[PDB]
DNA sequence: GGTCGGCGCCCGAACAGGGACTG
DNA sequence: CAGTCCCTGTTCGGGCGCCG
């Protein structure tokens, strides 16, 4: 066998583990002749060798279709392989975004062909690459072959082929530095600000150096001529856009579908603004079957005939332009979504995205917004390496308010109030001191672990008074219905003095939003009030009426 | 030509295997023409994707410096070589350099760059740089000589700094040296001019031995800040809630605090605005809890086998208090940090450098690095403090959220 | 078909750590 | 005292999309 002009990556098992020993599975025939014809052609050059009985290791083995042709891809089961191989570091960091691209002159794009068989094994490693091909009859035992290159469904094919890709590309980067190369696994955009003249010389050049090391750029796959089909996309000369998107048009929907359907409508949201997956998301909650078909409520096939009039229209990305800044705007869609455009002119998005996970049982507008904020800062350095001024629908004086008085650290990077409605704003503050002329109301609330019944009421300093009984409660439901009773029974100014760490612990966040109806119809009396004084007191100190009501509601 | 010191890691424990974060463009272009030099000089080489461990890496620039600085957050390696440097070539803290009047930091970082690594342990120094849209995959790299940032790094090189240091500290034997991570502490009760002539003396002592930086402290004037009670003259039911509920939560470092005679003033159910006069035994008691806040903590002292602890509140206004424990409520030392770069303005900033402040004392006081407990939420904090680090340490942290109590620490 | 790797989303289940009360 | 229970937050396992 040949040496192949690429150098070999040492590749071990895992310390103490033997190779793979597994049967092969049964073979339909119209993949047996699909498989020995492949095998036939891939030993011819050098890709595949005999074995003998000297090899006791085995792996299955099979073969798929190739997508819009007649070819059949071999693919191995290497499962059992997979688990004693060593590990590998995946130098793919993450996919490239065609928002991040510059303006170039010329640009050519081309694939170049068998990749993985186009760079070698690890002469020590390749005895544990042992599977057998079942022939047309049940008693024929076989063909057994193993591998010379890197084996389409190894986890470690692709980790070497990236890491000997740039190798090879590295000396030509040193000697064109001004030549851009995204190279991606098997795809190479090469572009430049050189005059179209000199730019096919080094395309050339480029074709050549990759054929010194076994990889043949076909011109069946060079692309010359804009429009470029580049990771999914279509790459003109002043705007892109990604190849078109179906959705499946089913009149009976089954929990995979939806699936399906939620996948294309994230992947359609990176340029198509104003998606929502609120109410379809809200189908695959508590469901067990994969194919427990589901009917789609009032909500989610209004949020459906939405998306799909999104969807008609066409859109399209710019690219982008280090000499103007990186703009992102966010607007509130809906509770608990939200969504975002990157701009660097006006109407010419980058790109765009939506943000809407719930973190917590208790939240507000202003944390998920700095939750947003932070969600695009991330992605923007990840495309373009600098954090984009931010235009937030959040007034300048709601954000000082906000930031300066809440207990943890928080901040948003230099951003500019834009008024688009809905704004976000705090919908009630708690005074800082005690109101003067308004009644003072001492809660408390308590329950039983065994019996789960619980008491809950106030006692004022002008004398009014209440008790509630509850049933199927717990000691901080309690101290919550404690305070929901004062908001009720007071006017619009009102002292409330509790000892319940936890209630007091919530309330002072803000919230606007929570998972708990007795939280929410605190906050909506919250809101009904002018001037509202939360106070903590130890319990079981004899503290004003603190003690008192806690007499009260022991039982 | 010199002989490598071997290096394992702890028994029983597999390299770090962290993923390398997204770094902006200013900082891939500081990394990529760094560690082609470092290719160029030999002091690291690329590698491929069959080593699975891998670092975090990042830039930095030092207060008031203009240049680069590589930085690799090598703790989770730190935490998995621990019984090196401890065990076997330990370095020991003077306990004068924090009575010093003037003590200085300085970067030594590029003297480990001479002494190789044993072979066997490069794996584990293994890192990855980004690109910007992931134009191309990460680029590796692995160290073939000593890296800044491990701690295994100054404790091979102890032998050798030590032989450095002997010419200079015989002429100057009053002078502490301590030597923490890349860093050297100097510290001198000379006057500040002739404190600084001294510090240019061994900057050309180990510029003649294959070496430069500047940052002054005095931790004679380090303060505390202690628990202290209003001073009013006329008390209100809320402010004397206020002063139980402080009192009882401050019972649990200084047990001798008592608030039976100050409960007694909140017997009726009364307006919390309005005002209440402090009867004789009330007074008293007031008067001797203010006084129990001014002894020390009974039983408190430093424990070289716990580890640091420290907890920071932000109080607003440009207002930040810590304090650093081993055991809870026995608090080593307690302290408050005002107008921080950042003020007014950013909380990430302003959090950033107090945590360095933090650690930059915990150094000088007792050579270790306390686990910080940050007020802030995790996804905030990871997007931004890279943006404001400026040491060559990175302490451990986890993140809390503990509503505000009572104001036990600020008034 | 039921290969590999990367990144993203959505969900639930398992994990985990602190507070109040009881044991 | 050490044990729960109540609550809340995080981490991971598993489905899809997209690319190769």
């Amino acid at each position: 066998v040949p040496i192949s002009p690429i150098e070999t990556v040492p590749v071990k098992l895992k310390p103490g583990m033997d190779g793979p020993k597994v049967k092969q599975w049964p073979l339909t025939e119209e993949k047996i002749k699909a498989l020995v014809e492949i095998c036939t052609e891939m030993e011819k050059e050098g890709k595949i060798s005999k074995i003998g009985p000297e090899n006791p290791y085995n792996t299955p083995v099979f073969a798929i279709k190739k997508k819009d042709s007649t070819k059949w891809r071999k693919l191995v089961d290497f499962r059992e392989l997979n688990k004693r191989t060593q590990d590998f570091w995946e130098v793919q960091l993450g996919i490239p975004h065609p928002a991040g691209l510059k303006k170039k002159k010329s640009v050519t794009v081309l694939d170049v062909g068998d990749a993985y068989f186009s760079v070698p094994l690890d002469e020590d490693f390749r005895k544990y690459t042992a599977f057998t091909i079942p022939s047309i009859n049940n008693e024929t035992p076989g063909i057994r072959y193993q591998y010379n290159v890197l084996p389409q469904g190894w986890k470690g094919s692709p980790a070497i082929f990236q890491s000997s890709m740039t190798k090879i590309l590295e000396p030509f980067k040193k000697q064109n530095p001004d030549i851009v190369i995204y190279q991606y696994m098997d795809d190479l955009y090469v572009g430049s600000d050189l005059e179209i003249g000199q730019h096919r010389t080094k395309i050339e050049e480029l074709r050549q150096h990759l054929l010194r090391w076994g990889l043949t750029t076909p011109d069946k796959k060079h692309q010359k001529e804009p429009p470029f089909l580049w990771m999914g996309y279509e790459l003109h000369p002043d705007k892109w856009t990604v190849q078109p998107i179906v959705l499946p048009e089913k009149d009976s929907w089954t929990v995979n579908d939806i699936c399906k359907l939620v996948g294309k409508l994230n992947w359609a949201s990176q340029i198509y603004p104003g998606i929502k997956v609120r109410q379809l998301s809200k189908l695959l909650r508590g469901t067990k079957a994969l194919t427990e078909v589901i009917p789609l409520t009032e909500e989610a096939e209004l949020e459906l005939a939405e998306n799909r009039e999104i969807l008609k229209e066409p859109v399209h990305g710019v690219y982008y332009d280090p000499s103007k800044d990186l703009i992102a705007e966010i607007q509130k869609q809906g509770q608990g979504q939200w969504t975002y455009q990157i701009y660097q002119e006006p109407f010419k998005n980058l790109k765009t995205g939506k943000y809407a996970r719930m973190r917590g049982a208790h939240t507000n507008d202003v944390k998920q917004l700095t939750e947003a904020v932070q969600k695009i800062t991330t992605e923007s350095i990840v495309i373009w390496g600098k954090t984009p001024k931010f235009k937030l629908p959040i007034q300048k004086e709601t954000w000082e308010t906000w930031w300066t008085e809440y207990w943890q650290a928080t901040w948003i990077p230099e951003w500019e109030f834009v008024n688009t409605p809905p704004l976000v704003k705090l919908w009630y503050q708690l005074e800082k001191e005690p109101i003067v002329g308004a009644e003072t109301f001492y809660v408390d609330g308590a329950a039983n672990r065994e019996t789960k019944l619980g008491k809950a009421g106030y006692v004022t300093n002008k004398g009014r008074q209440k008790v509630v009984p509850l049933t199927n409660t717990t000691n901080q439901k309690t101290e919550l219905q404690a305070i929901y009773l004062a908001l009720q029974d007071s006017g619009l100014e009102v002292n409330i003095v509790t000892n319940s760490q936890y209630a007091l612990g919530i309330i002072q966040a803000q919230p606007d939003k929570s998972e708990s109806e007795l939280v929410n119809q605190i906050i909506e009396q919250l809101i009904k009030k002018e001037k509202v004084y939360l106070a903590w007191v130890p319990a079981h100190k004899g503290i004003g009426g603190n003690e008192q009501v806690d007499k009260l509601v022991s039982a | 030509p010199i002989e490598t010191v071997p290096v394992k890691l702890k028994p029983g424990m597999d390299g770090p295997k962290v993923k390398q974060w997204p770094l902006t463009e200013e900082k891939i272009k500081a990394l990529v023409e760094i560690c082609t030099e470092m290719e160029k000089e030999g002091k690291i080489s690329k590698i491929g994707p069959e080593n699975p461990y891998n670092t975090p890496v990042f830039a930095i620039k030092k207060k008031d410096s203009t240049k680069w600085r590589k930085l690799v957050d090598f703790r989770e390696l730190n935490k998995r070589t621990q019984d090196f440097w401890e065990v076997q070539l330990g370095i020991p803290h003077p306990a004068g350099l924090k009575k010093k009047k003037s003590v200085t930091v300085l970067d030594v970082g590029d003297a480990y760059f001479s002494v190789p690594l044993d072979e066997d342990f490069r794996k584990y120094t293994a890192f990855t740089i980004p690109s910007i849209n992931n134009e191309t995959p990460g680029i590796r790299y692995q160290y073939n000589v000593l890296p800044q940032g491990w701690k295994g790094s100054p404790a091979i090189f102890q032998s050798s700094m030590t032989k450095i240091l002997e010419p200079f500290k015989k002429q100057n034997p009053d002078i502490v040296i301590y030597q923490y991570m890349d860093d050297l502490y100097v510290g001198s009760d000379l006057e500040i001019g002739q404190h600084r002539t001294k510090i240019e003396e061994l900057r050309q002592h180990l510029l003649r031995w294959g070496l430069w930086m500047g940052y002054e402290l005095h931790p004679d004037k380090w303060t505390v800040q202690p628990i202290v009670l209003p001073e009013k003259d006329s008390w209100t039911v809320n402010d004397i809630q206020k002063l139980v509920g402080k009192l009882n939560w401050a019972s649990q470092i200084y047990p001798g605090i008592k608030v039976r005679q100050l409960s007694k003033l909140l017997r009726g159910t009364k307006a919390l605005t309005e005002v209440i006069p402090l009867t004789e035994e009330a007074e008293l008691e007031l008067a001797e809890n203010r006084e129990i806040l001014k002894e020390p903590v009974h039983g408190v002292y430093y424990d070289p086998s716990k580890d640091l602890i420290a907890e920071i509140q932000k109080q607003g206004q440009g207002q930040w208090t810590y304090q650093i424990y081993q055991e809870p409520f026995k608090n080593l030392k307690t302290g408050k940090y005002a107008r921080m770069r950042g003020a007014h303005t950013n909380d990430v900033k302003q959090l950033t450098e107090a945590v360095q402040k933090i650690t930059t004392e915990s150094i000088v006081i007792w050579g270790k690095t306390p686990k910080f407990k940050l007020p802030i939420q995790k996804e905030t904090w990871e997007t931004w403090w890279t943006e404001y680090w400026q040491a060559t340490w990175i302490p451990e942290w986890e993140f809390v959220n503990t509503p505000p109590l009572v104001k036990l620490w600020y008034q």
